[PDB]
């Protein structure tokens, strides 16, 4: 049987704005594919405009989890800006703590995104492009203070491994993507190149030695990768005129999974040409990645998508059909919507499109 | 404002449904006869000096001849506020 | 095709000419915009060959007088290159 | 109670010919109420494949193919037309031309190709101990010379960009595989069992032609398989140049939508039935690449199954060892429905490659 | 419908011992994903202590199968010892026969297992580690007598291929993993490196020429690979004080699958800290590998798990719950246990853990 109870809400804003509120609840009675149970997690994402002249924004992220009687925490906090429309700059710092061990770090990064082609026919014959092949290049300089015995041990072991073996650059990818993540890398459509180390140094600092490393890598995609094909959509620096948030939490166990999500941010709705707007095309990486854990138990589906529009907006060409119009709201439940939900909770990437106008 | 509406002359049939929605303070829509009104001789029109871009004339989805267009602010021309996705078809027989 | 695909008013896909800018060539800027208005196309002899057969119709929107080769009667006989005569619609508000 | 219904209605027919002939007619209908895994919907397509014997002395045959599709309010067309011949039993030669048109853009091309297929071993014990080999590892090598006339501005732009990319970067040869297999296709490449090697460019030239410059490119690549790849393991079966004494056709069409999928297939061609030794013949072993490739989209909705398979034999032929069992014998026809046949159909519509074998004699 | 009838039993031993008896029955009415049917197989695995001073043990293995009217047999018999805790030595011989063809061989092998890191924080903050990345290196010297015409043909063809082509070292991996096995290699989490040939020789022997080959290869894992992450668990040379056995057999057909397994060996239960013991963590490679054939037909599930403990042992924190306690036995059936069984018969790796004490 294994019913799957889920509850969704989108709330939009009028005019030329693109902001939106998102709310989500979920429940299943199926065992998660985690070789360590139970597992709990909360995520806070916040972002505020540092200053619009430079385009600089400040973004924070906090993770706590309890994984089989073990507390894990990861804090990161950074400043990001688009230096060009295909280069991005970031300066940030954070820390990671597991059990009793903990250490901080400060990074200094740049990212460059390149597409394999720029043909304008692809721009005048296809109104809604989806797949777009390209490659990203990351250049990272990170400094970590060495104060613990274990930090010094890791540092010396890494220096010895980098010095001695000639296949460090490609074997590091084995340690990098631990467990099933590596497998997804092939299927999710990505390709990680061999890293290239530009030098590991150690310098005296405030309290003691600090290990400085700078390295470069690249990863390409066939179009399914959102971070490449949709480089412009995922960092809306224009509409961040007020702080935005994303705030989620799951709590897994030996008998089903619990989900809870809030969010409010721009980029929810985009122009679709001819005066009509649309909900943004659903990202594909989460769908195909979750499809690797969603095929283990056949399940029953019930859900309710509830979309609230501003004054004077109408939904036209909603595929599949909605069920009710409470004069501003549209509700989807059962039938073809339920079939589509069951389809996408197993890795399917079929399109459920909503167009609205005024 | 932007996005004018521009009733097409040659396609209009004079049903007048476009004229109903325009607010009474704005008599932007009118009639033209020039002949006998049984073979299509009373086609209507839109006055551009009074229209205030309500979209009541286009968003209502009432024109049956596709005579209202609602040209976009930059250069684009519409004909109806949404069009089906133009598939193509055959016949089947389950054997 | 079937009446239920595309728009039911028209017997085939309709296009309009929207731009007539002169760029070192006179009339490079023929911008064939469809009825739904999601693209901005051009003469593009493939478009011309699908025009001449049965499937494309174009119109001129009285809102490139000679550069589109008006010929000589009824104030309108617009032809594109040699073959097919793009009919035009009128919108005279006066 | 239980889970989703989603019935899947399908209808199949095979019609054979007697004697030593191998020709056959194939007919297929299909329907599902499940959303296709296409991030652009709706999507429609028709396919025409025709082939006629150019001349038997050389072994040359002429083959045509036409594709039309409407993908989310966008018309796409691809025409190809070529002449193929087996120069040896492990080399093949082809000369052809075609065009591709999307929306308003369109361009033609003419290619000049050769293909060489090699197996990794030739041990004859594998030939005397195994009566029906299935997996056979090998590698294919493609050598292509294609010319495309440059007449559009966009064609010239693509050409110049490609020349600049090939000149500048040193990793073009292996990064081209990212652009090559767009989207999920790339992923299938790993699982479907294939391995594409890095291409090797032998020179990009441009020469004046009838109406203007023409870009000429010639390149080589190779791809190997562990045995699951039909184009390698069954190199001899997929191009039956002997029995093409009359024109043959394959003619299909699918029409997808946000609520299920429609299928329609006709065909008539040789190679449907093969000798099985000891006087018995058999339907050819089912290809594996289509099964495993379709298995990547067939696991998204649990479904109910109903189908016919209806096989018509010539005079005096009998089916013996049909596994699973058939249901009826209308004195020349054999019908499969429900039960183990339905289970096998549900099995193969999800990527399974279990064997359903039919042997007939006279 | 496709009911799946399965029957399981574990029997443990008391004290500090780790020995155990395992019994298993299984039945399905689904067509196996074998492009040749029917297919039958029996497996015998025996091991006895050669001598404890050296640590040397002797292990035998016999395989018979009938694959679509074709008899196949493989015999191997070898002596293995742990020379260090990360090196292993083996000397053995065997033969393989298909239909009428048959030939023997004698091998001489060493294996080295290396982990990518040794951080002790990972050892003091995580009580039950699961994923552990590393790499294995195999060095093999095998001799095969050339007496048949076909053996000489294979030998000459291989010498010609190794001499002529420059891409033999990496293209050999195509012939190596025949068919779907290759695909699993990516997904199962493994990476096989290019082999390196150290020389192919031929020398006169008792009855004639013998082909001698020695070669090296390596394979790394992201942690999912048991042969790497659990290098210490899979060869319990301590508790083999009496002969142990594993004895299985499957028998497939065009309409379902039959399974039958006996076994008795140490390593079934391990210490879990704080006086409690546990059943060993379930291996992951078999689960994910069988998940590639277990998604083809939706099926109904019924099973027993019946665990028998020694005197004075109690199960505490069994997740999911058991059903009955016949004063020494614990039985799992239906409900969450059935859901977990259906989960793991499709590739899921959720944890079903049993802790017992006294
Ligand atoms: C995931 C796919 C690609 C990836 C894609 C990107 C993209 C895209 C970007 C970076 C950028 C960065 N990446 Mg990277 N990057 C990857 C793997 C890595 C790895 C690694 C060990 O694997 C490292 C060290 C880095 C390092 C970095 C830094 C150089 C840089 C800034 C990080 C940041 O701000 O932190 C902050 C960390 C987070 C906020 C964690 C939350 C991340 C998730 C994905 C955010 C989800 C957004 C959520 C859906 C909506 C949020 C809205 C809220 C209102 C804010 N990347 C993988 C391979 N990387 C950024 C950059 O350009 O810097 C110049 C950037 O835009
Ligand atoms: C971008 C990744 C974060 C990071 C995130 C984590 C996480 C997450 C964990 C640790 C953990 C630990 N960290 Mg740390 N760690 C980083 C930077 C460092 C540096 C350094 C000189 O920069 C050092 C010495 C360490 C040291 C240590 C290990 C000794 C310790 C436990 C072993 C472990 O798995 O490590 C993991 C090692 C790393 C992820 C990279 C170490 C970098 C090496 C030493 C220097 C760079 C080499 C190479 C050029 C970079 C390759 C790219 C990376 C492979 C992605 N970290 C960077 C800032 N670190 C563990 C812990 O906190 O408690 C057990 C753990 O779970
Ligand atoms: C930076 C990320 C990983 C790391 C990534 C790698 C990679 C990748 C490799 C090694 C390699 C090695 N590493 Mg290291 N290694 C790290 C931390 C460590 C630590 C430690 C106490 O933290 C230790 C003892 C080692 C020890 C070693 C040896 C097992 C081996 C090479 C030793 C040598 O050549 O002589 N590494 C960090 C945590 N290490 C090489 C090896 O042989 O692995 C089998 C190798 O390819
Ligand atoms: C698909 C698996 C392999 C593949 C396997 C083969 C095989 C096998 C052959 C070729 C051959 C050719 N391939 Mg190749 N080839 C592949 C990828 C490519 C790519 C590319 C960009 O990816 C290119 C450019 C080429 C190029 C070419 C030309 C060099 C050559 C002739 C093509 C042809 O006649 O067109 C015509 C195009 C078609 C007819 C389209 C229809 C194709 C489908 C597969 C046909 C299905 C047959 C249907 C089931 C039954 C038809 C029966 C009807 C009665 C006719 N191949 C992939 C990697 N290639 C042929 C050759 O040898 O030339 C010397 C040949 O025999
Ligand atoms: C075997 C593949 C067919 C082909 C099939 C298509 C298809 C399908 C499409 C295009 C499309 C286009 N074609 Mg073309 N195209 C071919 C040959 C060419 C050549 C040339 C010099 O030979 C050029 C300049 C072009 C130019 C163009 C692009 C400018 C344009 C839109 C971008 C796109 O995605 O391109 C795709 C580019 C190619 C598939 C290969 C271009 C070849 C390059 C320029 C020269 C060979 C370089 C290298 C040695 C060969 C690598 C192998 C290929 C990667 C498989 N084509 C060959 C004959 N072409 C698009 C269109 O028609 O409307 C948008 C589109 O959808
Ligand atoms: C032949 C098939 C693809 C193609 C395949 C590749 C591949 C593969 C690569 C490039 C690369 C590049 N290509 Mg190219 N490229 C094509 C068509 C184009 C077009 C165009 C208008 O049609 C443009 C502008 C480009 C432009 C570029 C730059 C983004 C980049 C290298 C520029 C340089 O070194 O300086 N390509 C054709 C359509 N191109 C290189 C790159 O950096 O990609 C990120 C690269 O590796
Ligand atoms: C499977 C994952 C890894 C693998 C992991 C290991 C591991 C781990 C070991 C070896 C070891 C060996 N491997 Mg290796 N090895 C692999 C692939 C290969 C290949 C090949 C062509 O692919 C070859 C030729 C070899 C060759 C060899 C010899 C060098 C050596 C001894 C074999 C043995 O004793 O035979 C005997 C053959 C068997 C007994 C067949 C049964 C095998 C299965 C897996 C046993 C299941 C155990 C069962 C669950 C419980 C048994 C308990 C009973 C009481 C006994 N390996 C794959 C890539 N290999 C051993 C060694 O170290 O030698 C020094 C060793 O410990
Ligand atoms: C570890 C693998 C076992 C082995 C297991 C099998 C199996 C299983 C089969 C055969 C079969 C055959 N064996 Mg043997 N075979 C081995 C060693 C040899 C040697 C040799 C000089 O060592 C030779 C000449 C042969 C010869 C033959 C082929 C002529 C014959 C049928 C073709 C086949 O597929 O072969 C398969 C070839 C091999 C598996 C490897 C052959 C080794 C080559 C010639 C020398 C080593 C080259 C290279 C350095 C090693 C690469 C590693 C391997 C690819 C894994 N074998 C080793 C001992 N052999 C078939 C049979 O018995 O009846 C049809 C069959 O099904
Ligand atoms: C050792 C395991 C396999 C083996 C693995 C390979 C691999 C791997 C390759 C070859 C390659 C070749 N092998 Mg060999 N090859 C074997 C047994 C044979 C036998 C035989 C009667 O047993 C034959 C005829 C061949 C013949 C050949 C040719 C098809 C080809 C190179 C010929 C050359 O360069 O000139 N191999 C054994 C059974 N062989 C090369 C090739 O071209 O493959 C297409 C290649 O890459
Ligand atoms: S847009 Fe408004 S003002 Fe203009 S014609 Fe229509 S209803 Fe009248
Ligand atoms: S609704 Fe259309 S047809 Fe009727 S009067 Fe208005 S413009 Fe003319």
């Amino acid at each position: 049987v294994t019913t799957a109870h889920s509850d969704y809400e989108i709330v939009l804003e009028g005019g030329s704005s693109s902001w939106g509120k998102v709310k989500a609840r979920a429940k299943v009675n199926a065992p998660p594919a985690s070789p360590l149970l139970p597992a709990d997690c909360d995520v806070k994402l916040n972002v505020k405009p540092l200053d619009p002249a430079k385009g600089f924004v400040r973004i924070s992220a906090v993770f706590e989890s309890i994984v089989d009687s073990t507390k894990n925490k990861l804090t990161i906090e950074a400043d990001i800006a688009n230096e060009t429309k295909e280069r991005r700059i970031s300066v940030g710092e954070g820390m990671v703590s597991v059990g009793d061990f903990s250490h901080t770090f400060s990074f200094e990064g740049s990212v460059v995104n390149l597409f394999y082609y720029r043909s304008d026919a692809v721009r005048r014959n296809v109104p809604n492009p989806i797949y777009m092949q390209g490659r990203q290049f990351h250049d990272i300089l990170m400094k970590v203070p060495l104060d613990n015995n274990d930090l010094i041990d890791t540092w010396e072991g890494t220096v010895k491994a980098i010095g001695s073996t000639g296949a460090f650059n490609d074997w590091i990818r084995d340690f990098w993507f631990i467990g099933p993540a590596f497998t997804a890398l092939n299927e999710g459509g990505q390709r990680i190149s061999r890293i290239e180390v530009n030098g590991l140094n150690t310098e005296s600092g405030p309290k003691g030695p600090v290990g400085v490393s700078r390295w470069r890598f690249s990863h390409g995609g066939s179009g399914m990768v959102d971070s490449i094909s949709r480089w412009a959509e995922l960092f809306p620096s224009d509409k961040l005129n007020r702080p935005a948030q994303v705030e989620a939490g799951f709590r897994s166990d030996s008998q089903g999974i619990e989900v809870k999500v809030d969010g409010e941010f721009p980029g929810v709705s985009v122009d679709a040409g001819g005066g009509l707007r649309r909900i943004l095309n659903h990202p594909l990486i989460p769908l195909v990645h979750h499809g690797m854990v969603g095929k283990f138990n056949n399940f029953n589906v019930d859900a309710q998508l509830k979309v609230v529009l501003p004054k004077g907006y109408k939904i036209r060409y909603a595929a599949p059909q909605y069920r009710s119009q409470n004069l501003e709201e549209y509700r989807w439940s059962g039938g073809a919507y339920a079939r589509w939900v069951e389809h996408v909770c197993k890795g399917g990437v079929g399109q459920f499109e909503i167009l609205y106008a005024q | 404002a932007k996005k004018h509406y521009f009733i097409i002359e040659n396609l209009c049939v004079g049903c007048g449904l476009c004229l109903d929605k325009c607010p009474p303070k704005v008599n932007a829509i009118g009639y033209k006869f020039y002949g006998d009104v049984q073979e299509g001789g009373f086609r209507c029109y839109i006055d551009q000096a009074a229209c205030i871009s309500c979209s009541a004339c286009f968003s209502g989805d009432e024109c049956p001849s596709g005579a209202l267009i609602e040209v976009l602010p930059d250069g684009e021309v519409l004909d109806f506020s949404y069009t089906p996705p133009e598939r193509l078809d055959f016949d089947l027989r389950f054997l | 095709s079937g009446p239920w695909s595309g728009n039911a008013v028209h017997k085939a896909e309709k296009y309009f000419i929207t731009s007539a800018k002169r760029d070192r060539d006179g009339k490079l800027q023929i911008e064939l915009v469809p009825a739904s208005g999601r693209r901005k196309l051009s003469p593009t002899p493939e478009m011309i060959r699908r025009l001449i057969d049965g499937e494309i119709e174009i119109y001129i929107l009285t809102t490139a007088i000679d550069m589109n080769k008006e010929i000589i009667d009824m104030e309108n006989r617009y032809v594109i290159d040699f073959d097919k005569r793009g009919v035009k619609w009128t919108m005279r508000e006066i």
